[PDB]
């Protein structure tokens, strides 16, 4: 067939052109598969070996069922990514080879009952929680700083504000500070259309503090859209699950105590208005330190202030080339 | 692990 490679010939002309071109946004995978096997695919021998939380950055629209995209992998190629609706055709491939999908048990048991597959064994049903194949989310994964204690006091604020120093030095013109005054932890997709569409409804939901975290949210889109990196100061999160479940998912930049002995030295030598809080600050950091460690993406536990901002420097470096 | 978790710590403000 020459229509097959004319239209291969005419879709790498576009994915050349498509090498200087604005990012739009990115997607976020969550299932396991190889995207070169497939026969969808418009450009063969070129398809992605993705895994599971992989993530791609969607910038121009090709089809119904194929996104032109990007990984993260440093001096990795275009590629395409199927649609969620793509991807509900070929999943249903995966059930489809066993012996059976729906009901009807096959353990020795031919010739009687053929049991035509209801609308249970199709995608119409188990509709009770419905987990979404694929999660829109921004250009990059936003930075946040985690532990060892409870934002807002002074062991904690001032320990991190430190941090923000060196990174805005380094980082001027790429990234940019901001201050999440709202909180970030309720942040729900599956609970309702639009909860707290208006502030005249006066419901619980609509009177409550709920509808200026969608604000926020909004607003971390837009920043993380134009291709730079966000820096938040938020004092309501405390622990990596109050984000892991969150659409955003953050790299988490872990600062940690090398001992829990050490730990509590720190707030003798602050002032009495710290002892009073160091009894709520301990239990906050036993809960924390036993997190598994792929919970955790950057790490800080170097008693050195140099090789703390080196760390941290050296991951952002090469975060900031990777999705180029 | 006392002196680093002291002065870099503190050298912000303080």
């Amino acid at each position: 067939e020459s229509a097959r490679r004319e239209v291969e010939s005419q879709a790498q002309q576009q994915l050349e052109r498509a090498k200087h071109k604005p990012v739009a946004f990115a997607v976020r995978t969550n299932v396991s598969y190889c995207g070169v096997l497939d026969e969808e695919c418009p450009v063969q021998g070129s398809g992605v070996n993705f895994e599971a939380k992989d993530f791609l950055h969607i910038k121009e629209k090709y089809s119904n069922d194929w996104w032109i995209g990007r990984l993260v992998k440093e001096g990795g190629d275009i590629a395409f990514i199927p649609s969620p609706q793509r991807l509900e055709s070929i999943r249903l491939k995966q059930e489809q080879k066993a012996r059976r999908s729906g009901n009807p048990s096959s353990l020795s048991d031919i010739g009687n009952r053929r049991s035509p597959p209801p609308s249970l064994a199709k995608q119409k049903q188990k509709q009770a929680e419905h987990v979404p194949p694929y999660d829109v989310v921004p250009s990059m994964r936003p930075v946040v700083l985690v532990g060892p204690s409870l934002k807002g006091y002074e062991v904690t604020d001032m320990m991190q504000k430190a941090l923000f120093d060196f990174l805005k030095h380094r980082f001027d013109g790429r990234i940019s500070i901001t201050r999440v005054t709202a909180d970030l932890s309720l942040a729900k997709r599956s609970v309702l259309n639009n909860p707290g569409k208006r502030t005249i409804i006066e419901r619980s939901s609509a009177r409550s503090s709920i509808a200026e975290v969608q604000s926020e949210i909004e607003r971390i889109f837009e920043l993380a859209k134009s291709l730079q990196l966000v820096v938040l100061d938020a004092d309501t999160i405390n622990h990596p699950a109050q984000l892991a479940k969150t659409s955003l998912a953050p790299i988490i930049v872990f600062v940690k105590v090398s001992s829990p002995k050490v730990l509590q030295r720190l707030i003798r030598s602050r002032g009495k208005s710290q002892m009073k809080h160091l009894t709520v600050q301990m239990m906050a950091y036993d809960k924390l330190v036993q997190c598994p460690p792929e919970s955790f993406d950057v790490i800080l536990d170097e008693n050195q202030l140099e090789d703390a901002c080196e760390h941290l420097a050296e991951y952002l470096e090469v975060y900031w080339r990777a999705t180029h | 692990d006392l002196k680093g978790y002291l002065d870099w710590i503190t050298q912000a403000e303080d």
